[PDB]
RNA sequence: UAGCUAGUAGGUGGGGUAACGGCUCACCUAGGCGACGAUCCCUAGCUGGUCUGAGAGGAUGACCAGCCACACUGGAACUGA
RNA sequence: GUAAAGCGCACGCAGGCGGUUUGUUAAGUCAGAUGUGAAAUCCCCGGGCUCAACCUGGGAACUGCAUCUGAUACUGGCAAGCUUGAGUCUCGUAGAGGGGGGUAGAAUUCCAGGUGUAGCGGUGAAAUGCGUAGAGAUCUGGAGGAAUACCGGUGGCGAAGGCGGCCCCCUGGACGAAGACUGACGCUCAGGUGCGAAAGCGUGGGGAGCAAACAGGAUUAGAUACCCUGGUAGUCCACGCCGUAAACGAUGUCGACUUGGAGGUUGUGCCCUUGAGGCGUGGCUUCCGGAGCUAACGCGUUAAGUCGACCGCCUGGGGAGUAC
RNA sequence: CUUACCACUUUGUGAUUCAUGACUGGGGUGAAGUCGUAACAAGGUAACCGUAGGGGAACCUGCGGUUGGAUCACCUCCUUA
RNA sequence: GGGAGAAGGCACGCUGAUAUGUAGGUGAGGUCCCUCGCGGAUGGAGCUGAAAUCAGUCGAAGAUACCAGCUGGCUGCAACU
């Protein structure tokens, strides 16, 4: 571009989005559980995955992932969500936070214990 | 463009007695005669665009050489513009 | 229109360089021959004239050191418009001081090595190499 | 978001400040500002600095320090340097 | 260029840039100076706390602003020039450049009349149609309207879209050959105003051919289509309106520079012009190819090479050239 | 007490922006739904672009435009030809 | 062109001053010109005289009576007089 035509009418740098909308750009968010679904994922895999809709404490109504082998979680049970894009499942940006909470952690890992929620056994 | 027994009226009379070609009063007193005579032809032919373009050729040409005159010898273009008719 | 005259010089340097001329032919002026003067001076060419004084013309003669261009590539800096200033200690090191900046400083067109010694910044013209 | 503005714009003279000044007035006179983006809306205390980056640049203004602004909300004056 | 990306094309104000010479001023420009750029947080050299974080002394930094002093190479200002740039004059040349009027032939059609008999027309084959009320074919005469064979060619002209009978009238642009004249009047261009293939469109005319829509026939499993028989708007003129395009070279303008070959085409210098021939120079134009460049194809002196100036434009796909 | 300016308050009118609504336009997306192929092979009528017309839909059709189509790709051999 | 008088709101008496009645219109004698008197210049008597601002003042109310449009939103029909 010409250095005039830069003078005239700046570069302006590519616009800036964030993958996260919700929690208030800050690491996590507490909801209540509204409704826990059983879901399918998209194409190349197949599974029967597990998700609740939450309803974050900023009135924002989204949609976070259960992980880990096995969940207590009921409907209208307060969790803490963090952001976490799962690739299968449509529309959702969000993972609950297995020790935090109502949400009561995933009862006997004994390797990645401190993702999901595990205490040493040996303590 | 003008005819050439004319011109040779134009030169002479908004030249100087060297009678010059190039000298810009006589360029625009030239152009000038010839928009005068064509202004008279698109009366008849109002929708002759292609010889319309070579007619704001024509306007646009002279009013670059009245720039430059304006530029030079004021004196000079305030005489010419009033002997020649041009604006309001 | 040829809007600048000296990047044209410049211009008609590298294209007679990469066609083997011997020769490079263009209207002159007293820049121009300045520029000149400091390529010669440099080594980058041999000689210049300047000839049709009643309408000048420069020409310059080309140095091919055996069967390769004597200059790599020349390239105009201070392109109008642009016009790239430098100050005295600021003067650029054209490829680790191999080549030359050549700059119009209040005491001349000259080399960069030139106006370091003098301590002068000015208007950096072109870059040779 | 392309027109905005008549105490606005200029002058004259009176009142007013600690002081210059439509600061305010009453004559006057018609401008001023604006695509070098006025006006209108959205967002924001500002900076030295901090982060980052080879640099240019990009993001930012925790803390330390300087200035501003606020003091339950809106408004006013007093006393006093 | 084809990946997203050049405005459809032009003129042109504000703006950006400005051949060449001298003088001069010294704005930008650079060099020096002084005041300021608060402090620690940065940086280098020190010091202390057992090391470090940390605290800490001195320098440097804070690239800037400011005024005084200087320099004149550059660019700006200003004054006077110069002439290659750009403009201008006479003489000529080529062409479907534009606009307005007239006119001629061939042909499809229609009406009129003569002859003349049973199919004609159509396709892959067919049917609908037209025909024994005399068609088709064929001879004569008239009517009308569009187009304007061959010539026509990689041709030519045009800002682009575009323009082909012939004749006149008005008029634009380019190019040459020599002489002369002005003297930077230049290049580019946001906003802007201007110019349309096409179908569309308003009002008025016109309607011969073709022909969307529409109909009938056929093929098809359908078959709103292909093919066939008809046929309206339209196309054509006059004047006015939104300016769309694969509006192209998918390539923005102007200018400089950089090995050629073979051909078109048009001015033009020299030749017992003596082989549709030889030498010289400009203009446009086209196929080929070298250096170089490009991812590649490919471009290649008419660049997509080497660069200059100014403008447009792009920033993953869908959504979307859509919504508001 | 009094006139002066002045907050709150009031009443009329519009703009903007967020929420929201019977309902409906168009878009996205779904481990072999229905109907027909439209494009890609000059894709079985060359494709595409523009604008009017029509249709269940891909689309067809008129008009003008391109190659971003490409098939034994004609011409003076005539004596071989 | 309109809708539009959209809607909505403020002001309004009397008296004094600016001016013992202003701006404005009227144009006497008076003075001068000349084809020379139903004349032109002409100066400005008396006459008439709008509206404003500024001050004051009275009542519950100053268009005081009479005489002066009820407004706006959605929508059927028919261009309209």
């Amino acid at each position: 571009a010409t250095v005039n035509q830069l003078v005239r009418k700046p570069r302006a740098r590519k616009v800036a989005k964030s993958n996260v909308p919700a929690l208030e750009a800050c690491p996590q968010k507490r909801g209540v559980c509204t409704r826990v679904y059983t879901t399918t994922p998209k194409k190349p895999n197949s599974a029967l995955r597990k998700v609740c809709r939450v309803r974050l404490t900023n009135g924002f109504e989204v949609t976070s992932y259960i992980g880990g082998e096995g969940h207590n979680l009921q409907e209208h049970s307060v969790i803490l969500i963090r952001g976490g894009r799962v690739k299968d499942l449509p529309g959702v940006r969000y993972h609950t936070v297995r020790g935090a909470l109502d949400c009561s952690g995933v009862k006997d890992r004994k390797q990645a214990r401190s993702k999901y929620g595990v205490k040493r056994p040996k303590a | 463009s003008l005819s050439t027994e004319a011109t040779a009226k134009i030169v002479s009379e908004f030249g100087r007695d060297a009678n010059d070609t190039g000298s810009t009063e006589v360029q625009v007193a030239l152009l000038t005669a010839q928009i005068n005579h064509l202004q008279g032809h698109f009366a008849e032919h109002k929708k002759d665009h292609h010889s319309r373009r070579g007619l704001l050729r024509m306007v646009s040409q002279r009013r670059k050489l009245l720039d430059y005159l304006k530029r030079k010898d004021v004196a000079r273009y305030t005489r010419l513009i009033e002997r020649l008719g041009l604006r309001r | 229109s040829m809007q600048d005259p000296i990047a044209d010089m410049l211009t008609r340097i590298r294209n007679g360089q990469a066609a083997n001329k011997a020769a490079v032919t263009m209207p002159s002026s007293k820049l121009k021959v300045a520029i000149a003067n400091v390529l010669k001076e440099e080594g980058f060419i041999e000689d210049f004239k300047v000839e049709g004084d009643t309408k000048p013309e420069l020409e310059l003669t080309l140095k091919y050191f055996q069967g390769k261009a004597v200059v790599e590539s020349i390239q105009r800096v201070s392109r109008p418009g642009l016009r790239i200033y430098k100050r005295k200690d600021e003067l650029p090191k054209v490829m680790a001081g191999l080549g030359i900046a050549v700059v119009s400083t209040s005491k001349g067109v000259m080399t960069d090595r030139a106006a370091r010694q003098a301590g002068l910044g000015g208007e950096i013209i072109c870059y040779v190499a």
